[PDB]
């Protein structure tokens, strides 16, 4: 049963979905469920089911599979050449995760302020909620050497739409009561470059990509705005003008600007796409020529294991290796979602005044 | 030459294809600010005026074969807050520059530009209200690769539509990128000369055409696709066998059995 | 090389940039060149490249030409049987140019006025500005028996980009301070059929277009406000209520609607597009059915020189005679600018109240 490779399009919508941790995987031993590491068996790249031995197309999501496909495979695709991807793929899994217990660590503390200590908070400003950052996902890849990206995927039922849900209760209230966040960013960029360090986070080396070349485990990193507290000149007032996200990202409830957070974990920023726009969804802050380069190994995998021909009729012009060339010239289209390239033009407070440090997050008037 | 039949023409929306499926395709990213005014004349030493931004797209000429476009911006609007495209003139550009186009920022990286044709519209009210409909329009250029005669290897073709003005056109008032979210029409001038998947090929290998066009890289080949040739010899094939075979369903004949046996054997 | 007739459409379109003074026209003297006159070789017509010998498609805007392509030509086209369209073609372009000058002349005198002087007149009222109209465009075939049209034709670079700029500038400025100016129509039908006419201006006789029948040369008409002024109720309050443009053409900055001028040059109002509309685009008062009138003679040259079946294939039903008939019919519409047609509906102040005279531009408060 002859198989060809998949097209153009359907890798670039693999990497994609890597970044969101949400390629669909199928192993011999776990089946379509990826909660517990194995070596992929198939992939289901934009639509095709692929085989991860020969990286043919065997069937396609219309029909469902229980087995990897009988066919005619060249098993020359080995799983170092296509790790990149599932690393790539398994750690944003692990990531979102982590994210999300976090979001949730906020919200709940946030929405338990007593009705007083809040009101103090708006009058004259201050701490109203703190998070011991060691408290922050301990066991994961990102804050623990025992750890591992191969670990088991903590179960979480409607991970999208807990993160979409909390995310906006704990920013509706942070908006509502004018309360500023030491844990968001106007532009996630700064944080690789920009941001000014302080403590052990000036020795913070960000790969800025999720790749199994420089350590995750890392500390979690905030704003440090205590000597903005001490000025005399920013008090309370100074705060609800320039301070709060609403005047920098525009009021949470009405606006399409997606907000970002500083790195909480993985030293990679969050970015989390404007509430009207649909839903509030989660990417991490990777520039679209660092996804690509996952499939670098692969297409020399390819060119070495395919027919010229064959791959010259999937992959299109200068056949894979054309392919990745030209996708590589296209990254800031084809491989960004849409919610990184949706900041505010203007901004106010900005993300330079105060110091990032490895420290506790919180929320304060 | 001899694998080619006479072709037939394809409709797109160079607007809506997407680049990572329409191979033929370049354009300026967004986000970037990116907004450059420049001047280019037509063949007559007229000059013209139009802007390039985050989100223009152009054709790259380039590995096409002979190729006559036609453009209908009939019933697009157009219209913004301070441009109304009654009266306003579009036309197609070709450029030719070494430096790749995604890449342009600045009017310095353009090359050699000339607006090769243009129409002036004639806009009215749709059925939808507040929007304008632009009459239906025919602008035309013929890619004829012998007339360009590309010598300079690092030299890329480029086919862009947009608004080109006798005056400066103010940046904030006509914000579109281009006005290639019309209808294109694309006619192969060339039956001798084949592509795949966006670029020409000197010879094909009919059998690696099997099973490797996905449906949208089918829809986004080009009029002289060898996909779209191979369909064309096959439904004679498909047109021969109706005439011969009665079957119903799941009924075997002279015709399916071949099939059979590849099956049997597989 | 056989050759065509043009389609009906392309000569329509020919008349249509005749009036705005751009047809592009070669010679093998000045090449495509028009600046000095010589009798046209080829014209473009809608896209078709023409022989002006035997009005035939001789080539197209996509392929360069550098002479006239060498073709089959029955060389029956006098230079008599379209020069009415190269005349008018000619006469717009010395039109604008002259229109153009006068525009900046305005332009730099407001924007010079001095600050005082500004408010003095915003206060108060009184004269701000005044042109010497034996200034305004002194040696064109418009203000001296000595210019032709056939004369050279002033060379100006970004014709059109000025006359956008410099009018927009100008009339920003006259409707900041809601002055008002003596050189500005509500309905141009009003010049020729409309105001009352004193002094020499009364002999003024309008052709309503630009043809070789009719004197082109006369003065620099505008209103004379000075019984306005006079006037007691009618005071700078009054102004700024109803004279002041504003009022009757809506504020300049926030308009579709067109404003035109008084007969400036050639016995001709010029009409300009609103500012919201793109640009401002400046084109002549003339009639469609006016305007269709220069290819009269054209059709009778053509019916005389060309094969009946051939004019019928390429002109349409009735030939071209008979094309000639159905764009009379569709002159309102074909043959007719946008702008000409964009003026505003209410209009308070208006154009009949006070005279129009041979005198000096002038804007006042
Ligand atoms: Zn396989
Ligand atoms: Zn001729």
């Amino acid at each position: 049963m002859e198989v060809c490779l998949p097209n153009g399009h359907q890798i670039v919508d693999l990497i994609n979905n890597a970044f969101e941790g949400r390629v669909s995987i199928y192993s011999a031993q776990e089946g379509w469920d990826k909660t517990i590491s194995a070596q992929p068996d198939m992939m289901v790249c934009g639509g095709a089911v692929v085989c991860m031995h020969c990286l043919g197309v065997v069937g396609s999501l219309q029909r469902k599979l229980k087995h990897l496909p009988h066919h005619r495979c060249n098993q020359q695709i080995r799983h170092q050449d296509y790790v990149d991807v599932q690393f790539a793929d398994r750690v944003t899994a692990h990531w979102k995760r982590g994210m999300l217990s976090f979001v949730c660590q906020m919200h709940a503390m946030m929405n338990d302020v007593s009705p007083e200590d809040l009101d103090r908070v708006r009058t004259e400003g201050g701490s109203l909620v703190e998070l011991n950052w060691l408290q922050v996902d301990p066991n994961s890849m990102f804050r623990s050497i025992h750890s591992s990206w191969t670990d088991p995927l903590q179960v979480v039922d409607d991970l999208d739409t807990k993160l979409d849900q909390y995310w906006t209760a704990l920013n509706l209230m942070i908006d509502s009561s004018d309360l500023v966040p030491n844990f968001m960013m106007r532009d996630p960029s700064h944080a690789f470059n920009g941001v000014r360090l302080e403590g052990d986070a000036r020795q913070t080396q960000f790969s800025r990509t999720f790749d199994s070349r420089s350590s995750l485990e890392w500390g979690v990193m905030v704003y440090d705005y205590s000597e903005l507290e001490h000025d005399p000149s920013k008090g309370r007032a100074y705060r609800k003008e320039l301070v709060t996200p609403a005047r920098d990202f525009g009021h949470f409830g009405l606006s399409h600007y997606s907000r970002a957070t500083t790195p909480i974990l993985g030293k990679m920023p969050a970015v989390f796409s404007g509430m009207l726009t649909g839903n509030c969804k989660m990417y991490p802050f990777i520039k679209g020529t660092a996804k690509l380069k996952t499939v670098r190994k692969l297409v020399d995998s390819v060119n070495h294991a395919w027919g010229v021909e064959k791959i010259r009729y999937a992959l299109g012009p200068g056949g894979m290796t054309g392919w990745y060339n030209r996708t590589m010239q296209q990254a800031p289209i084809v491989l960004t979602p849409a919610a990184l390239t949706m900041f505010s033009d203007t901004t106010k407070f900005g993300d330079l005044d105060y110091p990032v440090m490895i420290g506790d997050p919180m929320i304060l008037g | 030459p001899v694998f080619a039949i006479p072709p037939k023409p394809a409709d797109y929306n160079v607007r809506t294809l997407k680049i990572d499926e329409a191979t033929w395709l370049r354009m300026i990213p967004k986000t970037m600010g990116t907004l450059f005014q420049i001047q280019v004349t037509d063949n007559t030493g007229t000059n013209w005026h139009f802007n390039l931004r985050g989100g223009t797209r152009v054709v790259n000429l380039d590995q096409i074969a002979p190729m006559r476009f036609v453009l209908d911006l009939g019933g697009k609007s157009y219209k913004e807050t301070s441009w109304d495209p009654n009266g306003k003139k579009v036309g197609f550009i070709v450029f030719q520059s070494k430096i790749p186009f995604e890449l342009w920022t600045a009017a310095s990286q353009i090359g050699q530009a000339t607006v090769v044709n243009y129409v002036q519209l004639y806009a009215e009210d749709s059925s939808f209200t507040a929007q304008s409909i632009i009459a239906t329009t025919s602008l035309a250029y013929n890619y004829e690769p012998e007339q360009l005669n590309k010598t300079d290897p690092e030299m890329n073709y480029y086919l862009l539509a947009t608004f080109i003005d006798s005056a400066a056109i103010t940046p904030t008032n006509m914000t579109q990128p281009d006005v290639w979210d019309a209808l294109l029409t694309m006619s192969p001038l060339s039956a001798g000369e084949v592509t795949v998947k966006g670029a020409v090929v000197s010879e094909v290998v009919p059998a690696e055409l099997i099973g490797s066009y996905t449906p949208e890289s089918l829809n986004a080949s080009l009029p002289n696709d060898a996909a779209r040739c191979m369909i064309d010899r096959a439904s004679k094939i498909a047109e021969a066998i109706k005439i011969d075979d009665d079957a119903g369903p799941d009924e075997y004949s002279p015709n399916s059995v071949p099939i059979q046996g590849q099956l049997a054997i597989s």
